[PDB]
């Protein structure tokens, strides 16, 4: 009897907030703690949001699952991708910083 | 002298291999009430007998006429002709439906989403009930105006693509909204579990408050408003 | 006869039966609310299709962020055109941000009005294409 | 024949309607443990009754003191004493309890100061037995009553077991050798015939506004009940008593609702007198339906028309504060906006005597057993019940009071319930139909499914609603009303000459209005001979050639030192109506008014008297 899809919604618009918290917070002082951060509600607030759109129009609990899993799985990657980028190369606030002195 | 051209839904289902298409009539608006119901009935009258609809109340109260008019769900009787001539009205029946015969849908299924949110007042202790008026305070009463007043015309939840798309599991703002309206009402003793009920990702959670609903509707009651503050609830009850 | 028994039996009967579906978005009325909802899951969609583009390449493709900064370089960069490209990125981003917070404003109960959809749907509309000119000016 | 489909069923009580009447009546059943079937041609909540706005009278004197005898008084009164006194008793002494029981089922009625049902003002009722002043017992849900009162009773209707059978439209009662079996009805959907079984049958679909062309009931008014029972060879009581409601819309002729007047709303003429204090100088313009009309409809013909054809009147609400019109009327303030484009709070709505509410219907016991006339005696019919606005139990006599029909729904669809719980228990034989049984009913239907005759079914309506519309209006005369009866016959003789165009089963519209039009037609005829037969005026009939109210006394002098009239020397007596339905003649006898309550103790019988408001 719990309260799985209410807990869902409120964690979706908490980390509305909060990427909505980092943008500006980005942009004002960038640093290696801020790229992880960004990384993070980024894939995350990205990955509920897809699952949104699946669950709307993926018909069918066969096909439901698999594009799940498949979302899943293009969100772990994306998430350890972007920290790979922060760890090993500029990091996505000076990334975006060289892309607009260009 | 003053002829207005309607383009109507048309499916006969006894006839073989007819499928959907428009028929035109031609109306003179001077031998016509002001309604877009008023025209139905007249071209039933004089020009086919086959054009087929409900109509009860021509009062705008009982939620028979329930069509898309011009591009949006209304009622008929309730709504008036456009008086310009130079263009053609649009008549539809309700959006994402199965239709039985021209603008008759089935709605059997959305009549079993308000059956399934319990539409009565329920008490723990039932055993003194018939014998003594309830309390409610005029401030408790005035929570139900915009709420009590929904006619179940269905023409919200007929607008709504979620409706359209998930329309099996998704009940839509029509039932949704009367949750609401039992679950603020003061003598209803079974909020929690009228919340629990929807707790789930279908059931009000496909509302993406896209606010199609409350665009709509005939009354200018406010579905989406319900669903917003039902959503503020489901995030904020105890236990 | 329950709610859940007449509902199995409705898409028993419909399914099973020659009966039309009757028109929807082919026929319904395009309203401004209505419009900026689909724009807001397009610019979403489009958001994530860069972010995973983005953070997929840094494991597949060869070479070091200014590597490839050097190969954009290389393509014979156009004056205007480079605002260009700067502006189809940071259009949708704007965009989806405002809209956004509109949402996140309904989710708190309020201006959920018809009056107010079209004040604040608009408002979202100028603070787009204004951020829009101005980030891409930076 | 052949060609469709019969399906046989078996329950223990089938409820034809679901009016605010058929609902109680129905979950009345199930809630006592019967196995139950529900018919109606529409879905509940498009009944009728939700167009209701005004109220319903319960004694719960919540605004002032109040006594459940003094709506008794009230109501045998406005029944001009053609209400049978034994049902006014049963029916008011239950009416606080009748209430209570919808709030507590989660009716949303509008609240006082003190958090209790908030009741208002309403024509012709009064404390301390007419001599206490305007009283104030309209339990309302602002200008929505009934709506809400439809809506919570569907509500509750889910709980039980019943099994409905949505828009099925109920052609004939299954009658074998005076006793009632169930119902044959037509499945408007696969277009297939069903024959229901039971050992009761409640008959609830409400009354035949429709016979007129200017009516605030709905297009589904058709009187479809009333003519089963004239088609079963039964009789119909008081039908020519039609009741025109004071104020309904000039336009689509929808009401207004009495509220308005209760709220402190006024009637205007074209001269801008409030033409009721000359009338009515003691209840004004709160008076008495039959009589407010009455002198509505007399101010035309003598020139204080209001409109450029100088043919309606004015109610106005300008004057009150605009909170007021807020709380209490929004539901009319929005459709005198829709149909008369008038904003309430600054112009008076232009209204109209429309042909309203029927009080005759049905014979019925205050119990709900409907009665056949035998031997000059009242008669039990096994297994049939009616009750609402289809029935005459005549708790409303020769005109009914505001606010009291909605009650009369209520109360009687549950007393059809306990009437039948107490009689016989669920289980019992369901009494088996011969294999031809409703034969006659589907040659009908067939008949009429490929007619191909001269007159369109429309057509031949708008001759009917037109010529019960200007042969038996507010006022009638002896020359008027016999012109109309061969007319409203020779129609009858034109519905062998009708066309039909839908030829399909499924929704086929076309052949379910033709059904209904020769319902109007049988309900028509019994309305306007027994009009034309009644030489006197009482209550709604008003007579130019009788104007005189002819009772078994002249009451209007000391009783009892005087000469008792024969039975067929006065009016004070029931019309019981019947019709060949091969040519269509109306015969018809008369059964006499209950004079005695359920319990002279509690409630004393109020004699005649001179009535006037
Ligand atoms: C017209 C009107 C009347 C009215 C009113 C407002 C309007 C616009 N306001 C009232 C009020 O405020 N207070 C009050 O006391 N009375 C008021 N009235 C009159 C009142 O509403 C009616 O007397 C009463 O509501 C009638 O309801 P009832 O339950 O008796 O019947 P119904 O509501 O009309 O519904 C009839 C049902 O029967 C079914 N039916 C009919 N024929 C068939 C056949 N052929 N086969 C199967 N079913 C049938 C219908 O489907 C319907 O459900
Ligand atoms: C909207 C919320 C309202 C707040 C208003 C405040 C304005 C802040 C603008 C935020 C928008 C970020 C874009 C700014 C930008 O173009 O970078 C220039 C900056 C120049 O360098 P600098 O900061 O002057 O140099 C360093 C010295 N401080 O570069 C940065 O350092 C900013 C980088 C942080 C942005 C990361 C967001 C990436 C997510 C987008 C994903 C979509 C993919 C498609
Ligand atoms: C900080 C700025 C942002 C805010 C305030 C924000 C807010 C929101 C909100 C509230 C929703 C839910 C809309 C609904 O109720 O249907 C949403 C949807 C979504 N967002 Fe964002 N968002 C932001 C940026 C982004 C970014 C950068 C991405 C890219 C990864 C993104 C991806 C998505 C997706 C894929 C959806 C689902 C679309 C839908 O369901 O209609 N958002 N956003
Ligand atoms: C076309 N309408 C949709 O399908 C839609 C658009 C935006 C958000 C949610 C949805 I369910
Ligand atoms: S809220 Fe409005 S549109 Fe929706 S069912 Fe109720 S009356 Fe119809
Ligand atoms: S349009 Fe549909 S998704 Fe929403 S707010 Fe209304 S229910
Ligand atoms: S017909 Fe009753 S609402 Fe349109």
């Amino acid at each position: 009897s719990s309260k799985a899809a209410s807990l869902h919604w409120t964690g979706e618009r908490v980390v509305s907030v909060l990427l909505l918290g980092l943008l500006p917070a980005a942009y004002l002082n960038p640093c290696s703690a801020m790229d992880y951060s960004l990384a993070a509600a980024l894939t995350l607030h990205g990955h509920w949001g897809i699952g949104q759109v699946v669950t709307d129009y993926v018909r069918g609990d066969a096909l439901q699952k698999a594009a799940k899993a498949g979302l899943l799985a293009l969100s772990a990657f994306t998430f350890a991708g972007l920290c790979y980028f922060n760890y090993h190369d500029v990091g996505i606030c000076k990334a975006v910083a060289m892309l607009w002195k260009l | 002298p003053r002829i207005k051209k309607f383009a109507i839904y048309r499916w006969d289902p006894d006839k073989t291999g007819d499928k959907p298409h428009m028929q035109t009539y031609e109306i003179d608006l001077n031998n016509c009430g002001p309604m877009v119901l008023d025209a139905l009935i007249k071209i039933k009258n004089e020009i086919d007998s086959t054009l087929t609809f409900r109509r009860s109340c021509r009062e705008g109260i009982c939620g028979s006429c329930a069509m898309n008019i011009n591009g949006g769900n209304t009622l008929a009787c309730t709504r008036r002709i456009d008086t310009n001539l130079d263009k053609v009205s649009k008549i539809y029946p309700l959006p994402h439906m199965y239709v039985i015969k021209d603008l008759v849908p089935d709605l059997s299924n959305f009549y079993a989403q308000y059956k399934s949110i319990e539409p009565y007042l329920k008490k723990k202790d039932e055993s003194q009930e018939g014998k003594q008026q309830y309390l409610q305070s005029i401030e408790e009463r005035e929570k139900l105006d915009g709420l009590y007043e929904c006619i179940l015309c269905a023409c919200c939840s007929t607008s709504c693509p979620s409706y359209w798309w998930n329309g099996d599991k998704y009940l839509g703002p029509a039932v949704l909204m009367q949750a609401y309206r039992w679950m603020i009402d003061s003598r209803d003793d079974f909020t929690e579990e009228r919340l629990a009920k929807l707790q789930d990702p279908f059931s009000l959670y496909r509302c993406h408050t896209i606010m199609n609903c409350t665009g709509t509707c005939p009354k200018g009651l406010n579905p989406g408003k319900a669903i917003a503050e039902i959503k503020k609830m489901m995030a904020t009850y105890k236990e | 006869t329950t709610a859940k028994e007449e509902m199995e039996r409705f898409w028993n009967k419909n399914l099973g039966s020659n009966r039309p579906l009757s028109p929807h978005i082919t026929i319904y009325r395009w309203s401004l609310p209505m419009a900026m909802s689909i724009c807001h899951r397009g610019t979403g969609i489009a958001l994530s299709a860069g972010v995973s583009l983005f953070g997929l390449s840094a494991l597949l493709l060869p070479g070091n962020f200014e590597s490839h900064l050097e190969l954009v370089k290389s393509l014979c960069l156009g004056p205007t055109l480079i605002y260009t490209a700067k502006f189809g990125i940071v259009f949708p981003l704007m965009y989806h941000t405002w809209n956004g917070i509109r949402h996140l404003i309904w989710d708190l109960g309020k201006g959920l009005t018809i009056p107010q959809l079209t004040q604040s749907g608009v408002v979202v509309l100028i603070l787009t294409v204004l951020s829009s000119v101005g980030l891409a000016a930076m | 024949s052949t060609q469709y489909p019969v399906v046989d069923h078996e329950f223990d009580a089938v409820v034809v309607g679901a009016g605010g009447a058929g609902l109680r009546a129905a979950f009345g059943l199930s809630e006592a443990g019967f196995n139950t079937a529900c018919v109606t041609k529409l879905f509940p909540t498009r009944s009728h009754t939700v167009a209701a706005q005004g109220g319903i009278n319960a004694a719960l004197g919540n605004m002032e003191e109040d006594n459940w005898r003094w709506h008794f008084y009230d109501t045998v009164k406005g029944s001009d004493w053609l209400g049978d006194q034994d049902a006014i008793h049963y029916m008011t002494e239950q009416a606080p309890a009748s209430v209570v029981e919808l709030e507590n089922y989660g009716m949303p009625f509008s609240r006082t100061e003190d958090g209790k049902i908030y009741q208002r003002a309403f024509g012709g009722q009064s404390l301390k037995f007419g001599k206490g002043g305007q009283a104030h017992r309209c339990c309302c849900v602002a200008d929505r009553t009934g709506h809400s009162l439809l809506h919570t009773l569907y509500g509750r209707s889910l709980r039980y077991d019943t099994s409905y059978f949505v828009e099925y439209f109920a052609l004939d009662l299954l009658m074998e050798n005076g006793e009632c079996r169930g119902v044959i009805a037509l499945c408007i959907e696969d277009g297939s015939i069903h024959r229901i079984r039971a050992r009761n049958t409640v008959v609830a679909t409400g009354g035949y506004g429709r016979t007129y062309f200017s009516c605030t009931s709905a297009h589904t008014s058709t009187g479809d009940g009333t003519a089963m029972v004239t088609r079963a060879g039964l009789p119909c009581q008081d039908l020519e008593f039609v009741q025109f409601h004071p104020t309904g819309i000039y336009g689509a002729g929808c009401l207004i609702t009495e509220g308005c007047r209760g709220e402190g709303g006024i009637l205007i003429n074209s001269q801008g007198e409030r033409f009721m204090e000359r009338y009515a100088p003691v209840a004004k313009d709160l008076a008495s339906r039959d009589v407010v009309s009455r002198s509505m409809t007399l101010e035309i013909r003598e020139g204080r028309g209001c409109g450029p054809e100088k043919d309606h009147v004015y109610l106005q609400l300008h004057h009150l504060p605009p909170e007021q019109l807020a709380v209490r009327l929004p539901g009319i303030s929005e459709t005198a906006m829709i149909f008369a484009g008038v904003d309430v709070t600054k112009e008076p709505i232009p209204v109209l005597p429309t042909v309203h509410y029927n009080m005759g219907g049905i014979p019925t016991n205050y119990k709900g057993q409907v009665l056949r006339h035998v031997n000059g005696q009242d008669q039990v019919v096994p297994g049939l019940y009616a009750c609402g606005e289809a029935a005459c139990a005549s708790v409303h006599g020769a005109n009914r009071l505001g606010a009291n029909s909605l009650l009369d729904l209520v109360v009687f669809g549950r007393a059809c319930a306990l009437s039948i719980a107490e009689s016989c228990r669920p289980g019992d034989k369901v009494p088996s139909i011969k294999p031809n049984a409703g034969e006659e009913s589907v040659m009908n239907l067939d008949k009429l499914r490929f007619a191909n005759g001269t007159i369109r079914t429309s057509e031949l309506r708008l001759s009917m609603q037109k010529s019960m519309q200007s042969h038996a209006a507010v006022f009638r005369v002896g020359s008027v009303l016999q012109e109309g009866c061969e007319k409203i016959l020779r129609l009858y003789g034109d519905l062998q000459h009708l066309k039909t165009f839908d030829r399909g089963m499924v929704w086929n519209t076309d052949l379910v209005e033709t059904l209904e039009l020769q319902n109007l037609m049988l309900c028509a005829l019994q309305t306007i001979y027994g009009a034309e037969a009644r030489k006197e005026s009482r209550g709604a009939h008003a007579r130019e050639d009788f104007k005189e109210r002819v009772d078994e006394y002249d009451y209007s002098k000391p009783i009892q030192g005087q000469q008792k009239k024969p039975f067929q020397e006065h009016w004070r007596k029931h019309t019981l109506s019947y019709v060949d339905v091969k040519t269509g003649k109306v015969s018809l006898e008369y059964r006499p008014v209950i004079d005695k309550t359920l319990n002279e103790a509690d409630c004393a019988t109020v004699p005649p008297a001179i009535r006037s408001y």
